[PDB]
């Protein structure tokens, strides 16, 4: 609740950053990637 | 209603700054992960 | 053709400026919405300084150079009839969603995505407003017209009427009764006329069954009312289109008399024709004459004679509410009046209204009639013109209502559900339509925000406990104080919103948000 | 650009900041002349050989061009004490000047919307005029002929009217219907049955 | 005395082409987003201030009317496609572009205009070779210009009611069409009727115009029921005993003279019903009641007649019959009499529906629907509405290739196999030709938002084998056989498009100087 919620969202949206970095180096679409990483995630959680 | 009347006006400082370290972050931001890009000084 | 003076923007800048430009457009009123909204000052070229927070108002009278600005107030100008009420809301709601695109286009989305996901979350929005509505009219008649007259009081009381607004909101009800059947739910707005002067109070506001026609019956000497005659068949009106005068030459006329054959001649001419106009007016039986054109002097003095009240340049329109009110028909002319085709009224007199002098003629019947014209008076103009606007709300709200039984509660909480809806919603959808999601619901956040902001709340907090309130606890009709109240929770404040009401407001606004995205190359030439 | 003819929106802050200022100046002209003490002006005309000096605030107020729209609607709003009262324009624009001057103060030290700021005056006002109401006193000794008076003018009013059948008759009338309300004379108090 | 350039000069050579093609470069540029229906519209402001948003390739032109001589003729060229054919304009926009573009790189080289025109010619005969190679007309591979109809209509009515008797209704549908004037096709010329009883798959197809009762006066099931040499004839105002148009009231206060009146005008309309035999007139209609003495002298006489027809029915029947609306009997000429080969009266439904059969030479024709209830034959009648307009839309152009990119992929990897055997400088042109015609599926693909560079890729790996008909699929984000999908574009088309891009290349590339004089 309060301003805590809205930073809170702001850091895990920047959290983000990586990722994004790391297909933008590869050659790969940003979104394509985040995208994928995210449905894959509902079953895994760190080995994707 | 009534808040705190922020006379000074240290945002402008506090932007400055926040701008050059984002600069300098997106600067290194290219190097990241084995395909980094290389960069020359 | 005319490449001199030509600005284009394509591929670079073309996104950027547009959603700048609707962001700039969207502030001018975003601080007047909700009752408490501040107001602006809007000058006319001559100088008369006019002040209200009506955001329709404002933007229609901005004209500008930018397209994108050029086209958002040409679809609010469109979009005024369709609600009214909702125009700042929608432009807000467009803004914020036009806001969200920047960010995904910056991120790679294409705008095609980005509109077509905004639909899907449009789409979702409206099914769970549905969801989360209640019906009044379902629940008891006597709760459906107090909702009626408390949404029309509600309309009311942001102007200077509020200081007896009941009276006018009664009027509203009256209106839509006698004009709107349940068999489409539909007031026909043409049938409700609006008519006004500057002078007397809000006191005088009156609801009339028929017609005006305040004119001065022609000659001086005519009467100027039309009485029942002591229980007679009301009033019986002649509905004619012909003048009440023979053809005469377009070209030279000047039919002066120079001896005594030519005076027998004309006289003769004209004479019969007047007496086969009076004589067919007679026939009819009729005690008013209502012609579309003027009458001639020997046709006033005729009238005059037998005591005919005659009644001058009536348009089509009016015609047209004449034979509704009175259940008559029109006659193209004189010769073709009779009995069977004449109206009738219970009766034509003058009605003063305060310290008014004029005493506007008014036909009156006193029972329930498919077409009524509301009377709006006023110490000003300023209060006239804030009395028509709120009663046009309230018509249209009250329209809304009887339209569809479904209902939702103002204040931002049906803002709120749908952002909450659409959040939880995102995360079930893979690809670019997570983004489109979780944009909406932003764009959908922005209004209580602003709504908050105009009542010197905090935005941040307000949001976030109206948005804890209506998850952690229940789903209920939980939003800002947009008025002076007690606590949150408009459910037991009575501050409802028609459900059609709002699922206009957001199709128009995702419409809206579809057309300025969809324009990527603007071409404007030089001026002369 | 946007609308035109040389009517245009100003910015937010510039906007704000002439609809105070700008309103607030409004009484520059005229707050010396407050008071039977008060400071004369001279307002000269464009040829010059029309100038005058007066210390009177209305006619200062209307001689003078006013530019700024702020100026413009705090002048038209004033006007209301001429024709409610006809003195004290010089009191009632000084006044609004002062509020005007207190609430941008306020702004300054709060940058948030004035309607708490419109509520605050509200309140304030409300109890100054209850205030004001207690502090009052009253000069209507000798309410006998007050009473007779009323009579007087009851009469003077009633003729050359259908109630001049019995003239002394509806003056008592009306100087009864007014004397013993003891309170608010409006006609909202006193019913009239006719039959 | 007098100077038009005001002392202006200005170069020529391949500097003058390069502006042009930069020129070229710019309108299509400003065209781009319109190409394709997924395309975004452009927002023009006149110097009347009136705004118009538009997608419309012709409109856009138009509003814009760039003054540069090179885009004024690319707009002289589009407008003269959009009068000539009105499809491609901004296809062709955009070709042109391409080609100018693919020009500046061989300019800039020193390869001489000529060459590149050349070039463009060579490849537009081999594109419009491969074109016609690629261009579907087929009778042996089950598909025809009937047959693809019926297809076609099977299609459109796919996941419908009436689907899985689609074998039935796609015949009707396309006799529809082609029961008429095949070279003018007219969706108001094919009328469905509905006619309650009966299984969906027992509906008629009528060559003339059908429609449901209309007479409920005396005579009725008294007159013939069945015509072999019929002559339909529309009588305007007759048919009655009294006089129903130009009439007057009489009032008469005496019996005699009365009954004598009534009967002198019974006599005439005796009169008037003989000559209405004398006239031939087999079959009598008309849009207003028809008496009982009518009917009963025609039942007599061996003559049917039918009161009360609608006008959009009489005109129908009227030009399915190929008569005319005759004002009075007297006047009645043989010019005006149509004739079918058999006109009955159908009983199906408990109720008798005229119909008129066996009319090759009809303009008009009817459907008789037949269901176990309205709701049925009302989606039955959707069905067949939205069956009708597809097949008429693939017959309008029978000669089709397949759409979505797949012809451009085609005649591209066609150029480029003739690039290996055209040894010589005209390879260069020829490959520049193929790799321009690859804009079309690039751009569509762009607007659509797809990602165009694996699209591209895949579609050109996926074209080297298999069949021809590959393509770009824009309901989901794939490539396909656009073929079997039943989406394709007129070849005529398409050829006329390329020709008037390369004839656009070739005019704006075969300028070397532009003067401009004042005035």
């Amino acid at each position: 609740e309060g301003v805590q919620a809205f930073i809170w969202q702001e850091f895990a949206s920047a959290l983000e950053v990586i990722p994004t970095t790391l297909a933008e180096n590869a050659g790969l679409n940003s979104i394509k990637v985040v995208t994928e990483l995210r449905s894959k995630h509902e079953n895994g959680e760190l080995n994707d | 209603n009534a808040t705190f009347k922020n006379k000074e006006k240290p945002q402008e400082v506090r932007k400055a700054n926040i701008i050059a370290a984002r600069s300098v972050a997106d600067a290194i931001r290219t190097s990241l992960g084995p395909k980094g890009m290389d960069k020359m000084i | 053709k005319d490449q001199g003076n030509k600005k284009r923007q394509h591929g670079l800048e073309a996104k950027k400026s547009h959603i700048l430009a609707a962001r700039s457009v969207a502030s001018i009123i975003k601080t007047s919405l909700g009752p408490r909204g501040l107001d602006k000052i809007l000058i006319s070229p001559d100088g008369e300084i006019t002040i209200t927070n009506d955001g329709a108002t404002i933007l229609s009278q901005m004209e500008l150079d930018n397209e994108i600005a050029k086209l958002l107030v040409q679809l609010s100008k469109s979009q005024d009839d369709e609600i009214g009420d909702g125009t700042t809301g929608v432009v807000v709601l467009a803004s914020a969603l036009l806001d969200q695109a920047l960010e995904l286009i910056q991120k790679g989305i294409h705008p095609i995505k980005i509109a077509n996901g905004f639909d899907e979350a449009a789409k979702l929005a409206i099914s769970k407003l549905e969801e989360t509505c209640d019906d009044i009219s379902a629940s008891n008649d006597e709760l459906f017209r107090d909702f009626l007259l408390r949404a029309a009081k509600t309309s009311l009381g942001s102007k200077i009427v509020s200081k007896d607004h009941d009276r006018f909101a009664e009027m509203a009800v009256e209106a839509v009764i006698n004009v709107m059947d349940k068999d489409r739910k539909d007031v026909d707005f043409d049938l409700i006329k609006m008519q006004g002067r500057v002078g007397g109070s809000i006191s005088d506001s009156k609801l009339i069954n028929g017609v005006i026609l305040d004119k001065d019956f022609s000659h001086p000497q005519m009467p100027k009312c039309v009485l029942p005659k002591e229980g007679s068949d009301g009033v019986k009106l002649a509905i004619l289109t012909c003048p009440f005068e023979p053809p005469k030459p377009k070209t030279k006329h000047k039919l002066d008399i120079s001896s005594v054959e030519e005076y027998q001649k004309l006289q003769t001419y004209e004479q019969d024709k007047f007496k086969e106009m009076i004589d067919d007016v007679k026939k009819a039986g009729a005690d008013v004459v209502i012609c579309q054109w003027g009458f001639d002097d020997e046709a006033n003095h005729l009238l005059l004679q037998n005591d005919l009240p005659a009644v001058r340049w009536v348009g089509g329109q009016e015609l047209e509410h004449i034979a509704i009110s009175t259940n008559g028909r029109i006659v193209p002319r004189f010769q073709d009046l009779s009995k069977d085709k004449l109206g009738t009224c219970s009766r034509i007199y003058e009605q003063e209204f305060g310290t008014t002098k004029d005493r506007m003629l008014i036909i009156e019947q006193s029972k329930e009639t498919k077409t009524v014209t509301c009377f709006v008076r006023g110490s000003n103009k300023m209060i006239v013109d804030e009395a028509e606007r709120a009663l046009h709300d309230s018509l249209c709200v009250v329209r809304n209502l009887v339209k569809d039984s479904r209902v939702v509660y103002g204040g931002g909480a049906a803002e709120v559900t749908m952002s909450l809806a659409v959040s939880e919603e995102a995360d079930k959808q893979r690809g670019i339509d997570q983004y489109a999601f979780r944009g909406f619901a932003q764009a959908l956040d922005t209004i209580p925000m602003t709504l908050a902001e105009n009542s010197g709340l905090d935005p941040i907090g307000t949001l976030s406990t109206l948005k804890s309130k209506q998850l952690k606890e229940k789903i209920s009709n939980i939003g800002v104080d947009c008025l002076g109240y007690g606590s949150n929770d408009m459910k037991e404040l009575f501050v409802v919103d028609p459900f059609i009401g709002k699922k206009q407001q957001i199709l128009l606004a995702t419409q809206l948000c579809r057309m300025i995205l969809k324009i990527d190359n603007v071409i404007i030439s030089g001026k002369d | 650009q946007i609308f035109g003819d040389q009517v245009t929106e100003e910015r937010a802050e510039n906007a704000r900041l002439s609809a105070f200022v700008g309103a607030i100046a409004v009484g520059d002209l005229v707050k010396s002349t407050l008071g039977p003490k008060g400071m004369d002006k001279l307002l000269q005309s464009a040829s010059s050989n029309t100038c005058m000096v007066t210390n009177d605030g209305a006619t200062i107020l209307k001689s003078i061009p006013l530019d700024n729209p702020a100026a413009k609607v705090l002048v038209n709003i004033s006007k209301v004490q001429d024709d409610e009262v006809g003195d004290g324009t010089t009191s009632v624009t000084v006044l609004s000047a002062e509020l005007l001057r207190e609430a941008e103060k306020l702004i300054d030290q709060s940058k948030i919307h004035p309607q708490t700021i419109i509520e605050g005056y509200r309140l304030a006002s409300a109890a100054a005029l209850d205030a004001l109401t207690k502090a009052a006193v009253d000069n209507s000794h000798d309410k006998t002929m007050f009473r007779e008076d009323l009579i007087h003018i009851a009469k003077t009013t009633l003729s050359s009217k259908i109630l001049s059948q019995d003239k002394d008759h509806f003056a008592e009338l009306a100087t009864n219907a007014i004397l013993r309300l003891k309170g608010s004379t409006n006609l909202e108090h006193i019913q009239i049955i006719k039959i | 005395i007098v100077v038009l350039k005001e002392g202006t000069d200005a170069s020529q050579g391949k500097g003058q082409i390069i502006s042009n093609i930069n020129a070229c470069v710019a309108v299509q540029e400003a065209l781009k987003p319109t190409l394709g229906p997924l395309g975004s519209d452009i927002l023009i402001v006149t110097s009347n201030q009136k705004t118009t948003i538009s997608n419309d390739g012709a409109t856009i032109l138009k509003l814009l009317d760039v003054v540069h001589p090179a885009a004024k003729t690319l707009v002289d060229i589009s407008r003269a496609q959009d009068a000539e054919v009105g499809d491609g304009t901004t296809s062709v926009t955009i070709l042109a572009g391409e080609l100018m573009k693919e020009a500046k790189p061989f300019l800039e080289e020193g390869i001489s205009s000529h060459l590149i025109m050349k070039g463009y010619r060579k490849a537009v005969s081999l594109a419009v070779e491969k074109i016609n190679e690629l261009a579907v007309d087929i009778t042996s591979e089950k598909s025809s210009g009937r047959e693809l109809l019926e297809r076609c209509a099977r299609t459109a009515m796919s996941s419908k009611l009436i689907h899985n008797n689609a074998d039935f209704f796609v015949k009707m549908c396309v006799d529809a069409v082609l029961s008429l004037d095949r070279n003018d096709l007219d969706d108001k010329l094919i009328g469905i009727k509905k006619i309650p009883g009966g299984a969906m798959e027992e509906s008629l197809f009528i060559n003339g115009v059908a429609f449901k009762k209309t007479f409920s006066y005396a005579g009725f099931e008294q007159q013939p029921k069945k015509f072999n040499n019929p002559k339909i004839l529309s009588l305007n105002v007759e048919l009655e005993l009294k006089a129903e148009k130009d009439n007057a009231e009489v009032r008469v206060e005496h019996v005699e003279d009365y009954q004598a009146i009534v009967d002198a005008e019974w006599q005439l309309i005796f009169e008037k019903l003989r000559q209405v035999e004398e006239t031939g007139a087999n079959i009598v209609l008309s849009k207003l009641p028809i008496g009982d003495l009518a009917t009963q002298f025609f039942a007599d006489r061996n003559i049917f007649c039918a009161g009360r027809v609608s006008a959009d029915d009489m005109n129908r029947v009227i030009q399915a019959v190929g008569g005319s609306i005759q004002s009075t009997t007297s006047d009645i000429k043989p010019e005006h009499l149509g004739t079918c080969a058999l006109f009955e009266e159908m009983q199906i439904g408990s109720e008798r529906y005229n119909l008129f059969q066996g009319c090759p030479q009809a303009k008009t024709c009817t459907l008789l629907l037949r269901g176990g209830a309205e709701q049925v034959i009302a989606e039955v009648e959707r069905s067949l509405h939205d069956a009708i307009m597809i097949v008429k839309r693939a017959l309008q152009n029978k000669l089709i290739v397949a759409g979505g990119g797949a012809t451009e992929m085609e005649v591209s990897k066609c150029l480029r196999d003739y690039s290996k055997t055209i040894a010589g400088k005209q390879q260069m042109i020829i490959n520049a030709f193929a790799k321009a015609l690859e804009v079309i599926p690039r751009q569509l693909c762009e607007n659509a938002g797809f990602d165009a560079i694996e699209i591209l890729n895949k579609l050109r790996l996926a074209h080297s084998k298999g069949e021809k008909w590959y393509g770009v699929v824009f309901e989901t984000e794939n490539i396909g056989d656009n073929f079997a999908k039943f989406v394709w574009e007129p070849a005529l088309v398409k050829i006329n498009a390329l020709n008037s891009a390369t004839e656009a290349t070739n005019l704006i590339l075969s300028v070397d100087e532009t003067i401009t004089n004042k005035g």
